[PDB]
C-alpha cells in the first residue's frame, strides 16, 4: 500500500537533512557543512559521488545508520537520491551544457572493526558487513543496465523506464501482456521485447576477494569471495 | 594565613598586577590553571605561566624570575611546606597558594604577611594553635613544652593527604565574580574527577562535591534552556550521569573496557588465565553477544545499550561488584562529540606522561593544557589513544609483577618492584604513572591473594629512574580496604628511615610519599622502614 511510499518518503526526507544539516567543527574555531561542500566540490569536478560516514550519520541520527546496517539496499537507495536533490539545491543555476542533473553514488565507510570472510554465516544474509582481503582476479569492466523500456511484438504497448535492481540480480519480463484486453491473439509467451535505443546503463565490474594470509585457519586454504 | 574571601584579598589584589603562574603537573593543577586562564585573560591581567615538575625546578623558576614578580601563584604546589624557606623570597613579595595538598605546614598557616593560602576553611584541617608550636623550674617547664610541642607536631605532621579540588576552588571565585563559562564549570568536574580517579579523596568527599557540582550543573543547564526553549547543538550541554565504572567504554570496545578497567581487571583476575571464563561467564549472564561485545562501542548494535546501565549493575550485583555505578559527568557539543569526566581526566593524564622521549616534560605539560581547550579536539583525541595504550601497558605490568610473584610481603608493608628494561618501565618511570601502577597493582594483588592478612597491608613501590645518576623512584600507597580514609604515613616514614640510616635521599616530587633514592641506599632504606613501621 502507499503507507509504504509515505514511510519512504519521510526517509529520504531525514537522508536529506543529514546531508544538508550535518557540521563538523566547534564554535571556537568554526564550522564547515562536510556533505554538502563534497557533493558541490565532486558536481563541479564533474565526480557525481560522494563518501559517507557511518559514525557521522549515526551522531546526527542513530536510527538511519541502524537502518543502512540492517536494510542497507532498501535504505541507500533512499540516501542516493536525497543525494541527488541535495546536489541539485546546492549546484542550480548551473552554466549550460549541464542543466540535466546527475545521479549521485553515495559510497559508505566506517570506524568499525571489520569481519572475516568466515565470520560470514547465513544469519547475515542481506545486511551491511565490512571485511578485509586481497584483491586476486578482476574482470573488465562492462556495462549494466539501470534503467529499461520493453515493447510488445503485437500492440506495441510500451513499459518505460523499468527500474532495474542494483547487484548481480537481473529482471523477469512480464508473462503477459500488461494493461490491455485478452485479444486475439491473447499473447505470444514472452510478448515483450528490450528495446534497443533506451536503456541506460552504468559500468560494473567482478572481482575476486581473497582471505587475507594471517587470517585463515592452520591447515586450510585461504577461501576466496 | 588563610584566605576568607577569595574574590576581594585575592582577586581584586593581583587584578591590577604582573602575575607568575606556578603550576603543578597533575589535571587537577591544569583545570585549575584553564580557570584561572580564562578570568585573567577576561580582565586583562598581564600574566606568565611556567609549568613546574617538582620543588628544585620551581626554585630554579622562582630564582629566574623572583626579580621581575612581586605576585606569585602556586596551583597544586607549596602548601605542604615552608614556602619561605625553601624559595627563600624577598620581604615584600606574595605567594597565593591554591593548593589541594595536607596538611597545611604551620608555618604556612601563621605566616600572616607573605604566605596568602588559597584553602576553603571548612576542609578537613585542625591546625595546632599557635601558642602550642612557637614562642630552674621556669627553663624545666621551658623544656617540657618544647617535647609537647614535639608530640603534638609529629601528631600533625603525621598523616598526608588532599582536600578540596583547586579547580573547585578557582570555579567557586568564577561564581562569585560572575564570570563562570560553562567550559569552566568543565574544569571543575574534570578537576574533581582527577582527584576521584588517583584516588585522592575518599568516596563520601567525591560524593558531597559531585553533589555541589549537580548545582551548577542546573544553574548552567537553564541560563537559557528548559523543556521547550533549546539551543544550538553547537553549544556545550554538560549532563549529569549516574554511569558505568568501565574506563573509556565509550571510545573503544566494551570487551577491552572490561579488561583494562582496574576495578572489573582485579575482581576477574583477568591476568590469571583461569580469569577470561570468568568474564565470559559475566557476560553470557547479561546475554551480550562476543561478537558486539568485542565491536566498538560506537559500532555496537543500539538495541543493546540503551539499557546497558542497569543490565551491568543487575549482573554486577550477583557477582558481588556491588558498586559498579558511579555518579559523575558527560559533555555534549556537536553532533559527535561525547566524553565522561574521566575520559578527559585519562586522556589529559596520558598527553601528561606520555612514553614519547621526543621533546620534554615540560612539552608534554603544553600538548595536555592544550588538549582541555576544544579549539585542540585532536589533541584530546590523541590523548584518548595514548589513554588506551597506557591501560593496556599497566595491566601487562599488573600481570607481570603478580605472576612473576614481585610483590613479597616485607612484614609491616608489601614491597614490590620494576626491573630495568623489562617492558613499559621507562613509561613508569615518571612519578605519577608510578602512583597509579602501584595503587592498581595494589587493587589487584589484594584481589589475588586468599590470605586475610596480606588484603589489610600497604605496598612500597621502587622502579629504576636513573643510570647517569644511579637512583630509584619509591613511592608509598596505603591499604586499599574500603573502610579507607585515604590518608598515609609514608611521606614522613621515609624521611626517618632516611635519616636514620643516612641515606641519600632526594624529595622533588610534591607529594611526601614519593622519593627518589640512590639505588644502593635501597637496602638500608628498606631494613629501617621494617625497622620503624614494626
Ligand atoms: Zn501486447
Amino acid at each position: 500500500a502507499d503507507e509504504g511510499q509515505a514511510r519512504k518518503s519521510q526517509l529520504q526526507r531525514r537522508f536529506k537533512e543529514f546531508l544538508r544539516q550535518y557540521r563538523v567543527g566547534t564554535d571556537r574555531t568554526g564550522f564547515t557543512f562536510k556533505y554538502r561542500d563534497e557533493l558541490k566540490r565532486h558536481y563541479n569536478l564533474g565526480e557525481y559521488w560522494i563518501e559517507v560516514e557511518m559514525e557521522d550519520l549515526a551522531s546526527f541520527d542513530e536510527d538511519l545508520a541502524d537502518y543502512l546496517y540492517k536494510q542497507p539496499a532498501e535504505h541507500l537507495q533512499l540516501l542516493e537520491e536525497a543525494a541527488k536533490e541535495v546536489a541539485d539545491e546546492v549546484t542550480r543555476p548551473r552554466p549550460s551544457g549541464e542543466e540535466v542533473l546527475q545521479d549521485i553514488q553515495v559510497m559508505l565507510k566506517s570506524d568499525a572493526s571489520p569481519s572475516s570472510i568466515r565470520s560470514l554465516k547465513s544469519d547475515m544474509m542481506s545486511h551491511l558487513v565490512k571485511i578485509p582481503g586481497i584483491i586476486i582476479a578482476a574482470s573488465a569492466v562492462r556495462a549494466k543496465a539501470t534503467r529499461i523500456s520493453i515493447q510488445c511484438r503485437s500492440c506495441r504497448n510500451t513499459l518505460t523506464n523499468i527500474a532495474m535492481r542494483p547487484g548481480l540480480e537481473g529482471y523477469a519480463l512480464p508473462r503477459k501482456c500488461n494493461t490491455d484486453q485478452a485479444g486475439r491473439p491473447k499473447c505470444p509467451l514472452d510478448p515483450y521485447f528490450i528495446m534497443p535505443d533506451k536503456c541506460k546503463c552504468v559500468d560494473f565490474q567482478t572481482l575476486k576477494l581473497q582471505e587475507l594470509p594471517d587470517a585463515v585457519p592452520h591447515g586450510e586454504m585461504p577461501r576466496h569471495m | 594565613m588563610f584566605v576568607s574571601d577569595f574574590r576581594k584579598e585575592f582577586y581584586e589584589v593581583v587584578q591590577s598586577q604582573r602575575v607568575l603562574l606556578f603550576v603543578a603537573s597533575d589535571v587537577d593543577a591544569l583545570c585549575a590553571c584553564k580557570i584561572l586562564q580564562a578570568l585573567f585573560q577576561c580582565d586583562h591581567v598581564q600574566y606568565t605561566l611556567v609549568p613546574v615538575s617538582g620543588w628544585q625546578e620551581l626554585e630554579t623558576a622562582f630564582l629566574e624570575h623572583k626579580e621581575q614578580f612581586h605576585y606569585f601563584i602556586l596551583i597544586n604546589c607549596g602548601a605542604n611546606v615552608d614556602l619561605l624557606d625553601i624559595l627563600q623570597p624577598d620581604e615584600d613579595t606574595i605567594f597565593f597558594v591554591c593548593d589541594t595538598h595536607r596538611p597545611v605546614n604551620v608555618v604556612n598557616v601563621y605566616n600572616d604577611t607573605q604566605i596568602k593560602l588559597l584553602i576553603k576553611q571548612d576542609d578537613d584541617l585542625e591546625v595546632p594553635a599557635y601558642e602550642d608550636i612557637f614562642r630552674t623550674m621556669r627553663r624545666r617547664q621551658r623544656r617540657e613544652w618544647e617535647a609537647r610541642r614535639r608530640d603534638i607536631l609529629f601528631d600533625y605532621e603525621q598523616y598526608e593527604y588532599h582536600g578540596t579540588s583547586s579547580a573547585m576552588v578557582m570555579f567557586e571565585l568564577a561564581w562569585m565574580l560572575s564570570k563562570d563559562l560553562n567550559d569552566m564549570l568543565w574544569w571543575a568536574i574534570v578537576g574533581l574527577t582527577d582527584q576521584w580517579v588517583q584516588d585522592k579523596i575518599t568516596q563520601m568527599k567525591y560524593v558531597t562535591d559531585v553533589g555541589v557540582l549537580q548545582r551548577h550543573v542546573s544553574r548552567h543547564n537553564h541560563r537559557n534552556e528548559d523543556e521547550e526553549n533549546t539551543l544550538s547543538v553547537d553549544c556545550t550541554r554538560i549532563s549529569f550521569e549516574y554511569d558505568l565504572r568501565l574506563v573509556l567504554y565509550q571510545h573503544w570496545s566494551l570487551h577491552d573496557s572490561l579488561c583494562n578497567t582496574s576495578y572489573t581487571a582485579a575482581r576477574f583476575k583477568l591476568w590469571s588465565v583461569h580469569g577470561q571464563k570468568r568474564l565470559q561467564e559475566f557476560l553470557a549472564d547479561m546475554g551480550l553477544p562476543l561478537k558486539q561485545v568485542k565491536q566498538k562501542f560506537q559500532a555496537m548494535d543500539i538495541s543493546l545499550k540503551e539499557n546497558l546501565r542497569e543490565m551491568i549493575e543487575e549482573s554486577a550485583n550477583k557477582f558481588g561488584m556491588k558498586d559498579m555505578r558511579v555518579q559523575t559527568f558527560s559533555i555534549h557539543f556537536g553532533f559527535k562529540h561525547k566524553f565522561l569526566a574521566s575520559d578527559v581526566v585519562f586522556a589529559t593524564m596520558s598527553l601528561m606522561e606520555s612514553p614519547e622521549k621526543d621533546g620534554s616534560g615540560t612539552d608534554h605539560f603544553i600538548q595536555a593544557l592544550d588538549s582541555l581547550s576544544r579549539s585542540n579536539l585532536d589533541k584530546l583525541y590523541h590523548g584518548l589513544e595514548l589513554a588506551k595504550k597506557q591501560l593496556r601497558a599497566t595491566q601487562q605490568t599488573i600481570a607481570s609483577c603478580l605472576c612473576t610473584n614481585l610483590v613479597i610481603s616485607q612484614g609491616p608493608f608489601l614491597y614490590c618492584s620494576l626491573m630495568e628494561g623489562t617492558p613499559d618501565v621507562m613509561l613508569f618511570s615518571r612519578p605519577a604513572s608510578l602512583s597509579l601502577l602501584s595503587k592498581h597493582l595494589l587493587k589487584s594483588f589484594v584481589c589475588s591473594t586468599k590470605n586475610r592478612r596480606c588484603k589489610l597491608l600497604p605496598l612500597v613501590m621502587a622502579a629504576p629512574l636513573s643510570m647517569e645518576h644511579g637512583t630509584v623512584t619509591v613511592v608509598g600507597i596505603p591499604p586499599e580496604t574500603d573502610s579507607s580514609d585515604r590518608k598515609n604515613f609514608f611521606g614522613r616514614a621515609f624521611e626517618k628511615a632516611a635519616e636514620s640510616t643516612s641515606s641519600r635521599m632526594l624529595h622533588n616530587h610534591f607529594d611526601l610519599s614519593v622519593i627518589e633514592l640512590k639505588a644502593e641506599d635501597r637496602s638500608k632504606f628498606l631494613d629501617a622502614l621494617i625497622s620503624l613501621l614494626s
